[PDB]
Order: structure tokens, then C-alpha cells, then sequence
RNA sequence: GACGCCUGCCCGGUGCUGGAAGGUUAAGAGGAGCGCUUAGCGUAAGCGAAGGUGCGAAUUGAAGCCCCAGUAAACGGCGGCCGUAAACGGUCCUAAGGUAGCGAAAUUCCUUGUCGGGUAAGUUCCGACCCGCACGAAAGGCGCAACGAUCUGGGCACUGU
RNA sequence: UUUACUGCAGCCUGAUAUUGAAUUCUAACCCGCCGCCCUUAUCGGGCGGGGAGACAGUGUCAGGUGGGCAGUUUGACUGGGGCGGUCGCCUCCUAAAAGGUAACGGAGGCGCCCAAAGGUUCCCUCAGAAUGGUUGGAAAUCAUUCGCAGAGUGUAAAGGCACAAGGGAGCUUGACUGCGAGACCUACAAGUCGAGCAGGGACGAAAGUCGGGCUUAGUGAUCCGGUGGUUCCGCAUGGAAGGGCCAUCGCUCAACGGAUAAAAGCUACCCCGGGGAUAACAGGCUUAUCUCCCCCAAGAGUCCACAUCGACGGGGAGGUUUGGCACCUCGAUGUCGGCUCAUCGCAUCCUGGGGCUGUAGUCGGUCCCAAGGGUUGGGCUGUUCGCCCAUUAAAGCGGUACG
RNA sequence: GGGGCCUUAGCUCAGGGGAGAGCGCCUGCUCGCAGGAGGUCAGCGGUUCGAUCCCGCUAGGCUCCACCA
RNA sequence: GGGGCCUUAGCUCAGCUGGGAGAGCGCCUGCUUUGCACGCAGGAGGUCAGCGGUUCGAUCCCGCUAGGCUCCACCA
């Protein structure tokens, strides 16, 4: 429950995943479920499904 | 000078990128009408910007573009102050 | 802050005398007797 | 430029 | 400036349109008041009513200017440094820092950029890389059949060039 | 051409006359509105109706906007012009032992300050080294010597000053009114010194000194206006308006002897009068560069400076490159690259003859003598040059107005 | 090559009497606080009692020109 | 023709002025990973362009042969 910084409120979703050598640190802004950044950044072409 | 500018060196919001989205959201008026980032001020108005749930409205004294606090806090009067 | 001023004597009235002076220096009015030639002695004269 | 243009 | 698909952001300044809350307002009205003369009061030097004659202070007195909003197929503009792998983060500045689509171009100094094709050999040409000094969306952008006494390359035939 | 200056049309907006009467009304005024007549007539006029109406239009005055249209300005020096820089005053050097003396020569300052840092009288002598001292350490303040000045002299350079012009106290305003014999500089305008007289002073007992600061910069004409004084004039007379004289004020007139109160740019659409007084091309003079030839010698070269290269430096030749100057040409010297025709000098690319080789032979390297002859066909680019392809005994450098 | 503006904390920038912000690092305190590490103020040398502050030069980074034959 | 820098693994490249040859990508082996082609260690490959001189060892120093980039002036 993150205050945005021009001083609203808006929900943020954390996602950790933990896979061994998939694992990923995945932040989104619970409303649309778009990445807003990815702790390992993926292609399209490498690792085609879920692109981070 | 600028309302991003005179936010900065009034210490009321220490980024002047965070006054920037805060001014062109749509949250600070000068002398009542709603204005943009760019608005320039003169002493002796009425700011009436606005943060999360706050309602800070502070008097115009004077303008020094100086960024350090012995010749910073000197310029805005704050006259009431609201929650909601 | 250094202006020009006159000096005008007191008794004959006419202005004899100019020179200058520094206002932060003197912020009142000078007074230096001077000669006035229409008295034909030396008389007080002052800043007008 | 000196050129050659006598008509 | 056929046609097809589009024409992104910025109203800060200047133009255009709308608005007097408040100042700046000209001529014209308005006449306070102050000089010059003198019928006369005055021992001296001055004071002076009624007229005439100059200067005219306050108060009124529109557009326009300062100001406030919109308008960019109006004029016009669409930035720098440091990291991190276009994109994101920190900072200055402005009104905001170039979207799509093109790109060594009728635009590229370096430069005959690199690679490939064409030739035995190609500073020209064609197709891609972006490393765009200094492309860019109606001073239009990207394609486009047909068309051209247009420009630039390459072949066949043809010949005293 | 424009946000150069100064203005003109055009447009907008007020006042005033047409222009009346209580928002309203209508006789003024206006109808490229309708019917009739002149009248054979979409001109005009008159007559009726209707619409607008004291608005508009027009005349006069005023303010905005106004390149749309005019008249002009937009400096000079300059090793050509543009651009950059500078423009006035003061100090030193250049300046050649009087004075003066130039360059876009070498160094710096000034457009002030001080009622005292001015005048007089009376006293005193500075900066640094050492020793000793408690907070003092290399330095805050204090005593001593050695101290002719290594200090200070408002501001900055020179000259000068401790018989102090340098520091400290008392009293004052000479930081003066009218002047001024005689001089210095010399286009003028202007600038500078000055004994001494009179009137009134200041200090000092008196002699005496004082007409600003130790000196030399700190400032600008005239015109036009402002202020104060004036037994000056004042258009017939008396006044006044005004002018004169004296004192004084208003300039980054800074391009500082200042064109006007008021002024920026483009011309490859350009024109005229002149200049080789002045640039681009080619000649001329120099050679900083440029191309070659040398001197010394550390070293590399297995040992070895000199088979061959050659550091750090040093000396030259040539006028082919880039330059410098502006001598010749601006009442014309056509400028690149190619085609055609050539000619000349070797500092020689090959061919010919040699020396030394770390030259076993072929092929080579370096240095001599030698211009007789020959020194190519293309792809790219306007290109010279350059790169590449294929040859060749080699595909040489330059000069001849870069023939 | 010639004019103009700067070289300041790790980064980006303000600024004659002794110099600072935001981000990056810490410190205890449950969306904001009150404090600390780091500065040859790019370097040299002159004017005075001291220079980031005034100047003559060296390196560096931007901006505007380098036109006429 | 004149100066300079290089030829190093299949590719791109360091190796300090002689003290004993490597990084990344690329090819295999083994481990590990619940799963999305996301991980680890271990192997090769080089006469350091070719030859021969120096010294105890040479990419480095030296001489002799093949190669590639740079570097050189216009002009009106």
C-alpha cells in the first residue's frame, strides 16, 4: 500500500518467485498487472513465454 | 520565478521533479485560480497547493534562488492549514 | 554618495560657494564660514 | 572570380 | 498538393478571438489657485476691490497597453550531463524536450563510414547497419500504377566516339 | 526587409457641428426598397408608402494600430575587406644621455575618494632577525640591539621624500574674493606654474605659512533649457513678458574637438565614378614551413659507430608546396582538370660503366660517372593526387604565366 | 584557429570576512525527521590582511564563426 | 616513394618496455535444476604470418621474405 510520489495512493503488487535459476523479482501496479520493472530483464525471443 | 523553481527553494517539496507532476496534476492554485508547473509568482500571493490529504496554504514573502536553508526559510508564511 | 552641494551665507543670502560631501559620511547639513564678498567679511554659510 | 563572360 | 495509411507533443513568447475585476490613459468639458497691470490705502516699501490678460491643479474623459483564458492543417519549437541494460533512474532548464514512419538521403564535415551485390578493377549506383554535425509528420511523413524533351546507375543490339 | 529612426495613406476609437422632443417619438439626415410622373429610361429628380433615425455618413480636433506606402541612417583604424580588438585621460620602456618621436609594440591604472587623509602649530621616526615572555605556536601585544630605509607615502607607474612630503596631538576651514608682473607646451581651442597688491581671516609669542591633498589621471566645447543675484536693457510712456551679465545645474555627447533632439540590415537582381594607393590568378623579394645534401656521434647491427640505419643537436642548397610582403597589371595579365604539340635540368625509373658490401650464385642494399633513348592500357571520381586490376626494362621527379 | 560561458562532494548544479542543496553512503526515530565520510573550489602567480569570489597564463568541457575571389 | 601500427584459439581482441600464452563469444564432457532454451566446474584450439641470429628461456631483441590499415599537398 504504497503512496505515489505526486502524493495519491496507489496499490502496489510485489511478485517473487523463486525457481532456482527462473527466479525472478517481478513488481506490478495491482490494477492492470503490467510489469512496471523486472529484477532480470527477458526478451521475447529468449524465454519466449511470460516476458518480463 | 517558476512554480516548480519557487517550490524548490521553499523547501515545501524538496525535488523539483515531484513539484513538476504535482503542479501538471492539477493540485496547486495561485490567488484561487487552478494553474499550471510554469505560473509565476510575485510576493504577496496565496499558494494554495495541495498534497496527499492536506490542504497547506502559505503567504509569499520573497524570491532568492538560494539552495540552502539559512536563506531559504524566509520567503513562505503559512497561514492555515486543513486535513480535509 | 558623494553629491554636489552650495553653500549659501546666512546673513547675505546668496549662494557663494559650491563643493562636495559624502552623505553616509555627513547625512546632516555642513557648516563652514566662509568670505562673502558682497559683506566684505567672512560670514557662516550653509548647505542649501 | 574573374570570369571570361564578354559579350 | 493524384491516390493509400496517417498527421504525435507544446499556448511560454508573438499573431487571432473573447473578457475590464484593477492601474495607465489623448483631445474635449471643468475651474480651484498663482503671476502682470491699478480706482485707492501708504512717511519710507509695499498692500490692493472690479475688469482685462497668461499659467491652468483636483474631478470627468473611448479604443489601445499591462493582465486573464482558448486557439498550433497560426508564427514557432520539440534540450543538455551521469549511470543502467530503445527503455528506465538521479540532476539543471524550459511551454514541452521528436511520436509514428524514414534514414550516409536533392539532407552526413569525418567519409571513398562498414558489410554485400554489380565489374578483372566501382570516390558513382543498389540493399541493409544507426554512428541522424544538421530527417520528420500540411514550410507535410512514408509508399505509390501510369506519366516526363527530368536526373543518376547497369545490360542487348549498334556503330570512326 | 525588419521589434532601425521619423512620418504618410488604410482601419479602429472618443469629442464637436449637422442634431430635434420627452429608453421612447418624429418633421433633420440616409435608403444599389416599392408604385406614379418627367420619360421613348435599372441615371437622376419630384410626389406618396415603408425601413432605419438624431444613430450612420460627412467636415474639424484628438489617441491607438499601421513597411501597406515614403524620406533616410546604419562610424573610423585595420600589413585588403569582413570578423575579433580599440577609440578620451594618466605612468614606465621602446626614445637614440635637451625636448619631441611611430606600429593592431611591451606593461598597468582612471571616469574616484577624503570634512578629513585639507591649513597652521608643536613633538616622533619605519619594515624585518634574535633573545625573553602565561593563554604566543613561524607569525596578535611588550623591552633590547643590527637597522640611510630592505617600511610608509588613500587609490597605480615613475620621479621624490626620514633638514621628511612619513606617523601623533591642539586649534581651525585658505577646499578665498578681486587679481596678477613674468613664464612652460604650442595650429587653434585649451592646459600648467607663478613672485607680489588690496579686502577679510585660520594657526603661531614672533618670523612666517595657508588661493586643497608629495607631484603627475578621476573628465568633455557650443547650442538649448532650470535655479539664485543684479544702482543693465526692455520697441510711445509707466510696468511686465523676455533678454544681457555674474554664480551654478542638466552628457558612458565613452566613436570622449561631441554631424541630428531623433536612425538597423540584405543584394549570387544590382548600377555609377575611381584604385593595382588595396585583395583573389600568375610573375618579383625572403625561405618560417616544403624537398633534398651534409657535420658530430651515442647506439642498433652476434664481435664492430661509419655494409646499412642513425638518437640529442648543429650547417646548408633549391625556389616545385603552404606561407609572409604588396613591387607590376583593376581605361581586363581568362583562372582548375583533361586533348594536341613539345622543350629543358638532373636531386636517374630502366638501360650503360664502376666502388664498398654482414656481395657463396640469381636477386639485392648504399654511394659514384652518366639526360643518349624510352618511360602503359584500364575501373572509380570534374578532379591533380590517391586506391585497385593487368602488364612492363621501367611505368622518375620537377621548370617552362602550377608550359 | 578566433570571440563568449563554465571547471565546486561519487553524479547534476547554486555560491573579499573564510562556502551548500537533491540523488548515492551511514547514524536512532517510529513519510517525514534532526546529524556525520567525502571539497588540491582544475593548476601556477600578484594586490593587500585573508580569494570560489578580483586578475596574467596553462590544460580541459559547451556555444557562435572561420566568409569574398 | 616517404613515416607509423599490427598478423595471437573457429570469431573479436589483451599480454608494460626477456622471467616461460590468455578474457568473452563459439564446440564437447560431467554435475545440478519440480518449471519459463536464465547455472556451474573440467577439456581441447596457437610453428604467437614463414625462416634463421642472440642469449639460460624470444610475440617482445635482431636480420631477411609475404601480407593489411594509416599517413602525404591541390584547385578555381
Amino acid at each position: 500500500k504504497s503512496r505515489n510520489e505526486i502524493g495519491d495512493e496507489t496499490v502496489r503488487k510485489l511478485y517473487v518467485e523463486i525457481m532456482g535459476r527462473h527466479s525472478n523479482i517481478i513488481l506490478t501496479d495491482a490494477a492492470e498487472n503490467v510489469i512496471i520493472d523486472g529484477l532480470k530483464h527477458l526478451s521475447p525471443s529468449m524465454n519466449s513465454y511470460r516476458t518480463v | 520565478m517558476r512554480l516548480d523553481k519557487f517550490l524548490k527553494v521553499s523547501r515545501l517539496i524538496k525535488r523539483r521533479t515531484l513539484a513538476k507532476e504535482v503542479a501538471d496534476q492539477g493540485r496547486i492554485s495561485i490567488n484561487g485560480n487552478q494553474a499550471k508547473a510554469s505560473s509565476d509568482v510575485k510576493p504577496g500571493d496565496e499558494l494554495t497547493v495541495r498534497f496527499g490529504q492536506k490542504l497547506v496554504t502559505v503567504q509569499v514573502n520573497e524570491l532568492k534562488d538560494t539552495t540552502k536553508k539559512e536563506e531559504a526559510a524566509n520567503m513562505y508564511t503559512i497561514l492555515k492549514e486543513e486535513k480535509l | 554618495m558623494r553629491v554636489n552641494i552650495t553653500l549659501a551665507c546666512t546673513e547675505c543670502g546668496e549662494r557663494n560657494y559650491i563643493s562636495k560631501k559624502n552623505k553616509r559620511n555627513n547625512p546632516d547639513r555642513v557648516e563652514f564660514k566662509k568670505y562673502c564678498p558682497r559683506d566684505k567679511k567672512s560670514t557662516l554659510h550653509r548647505e542649501t | 572570380a574573374a570570369a571570361a563572360a564578354a559579350a
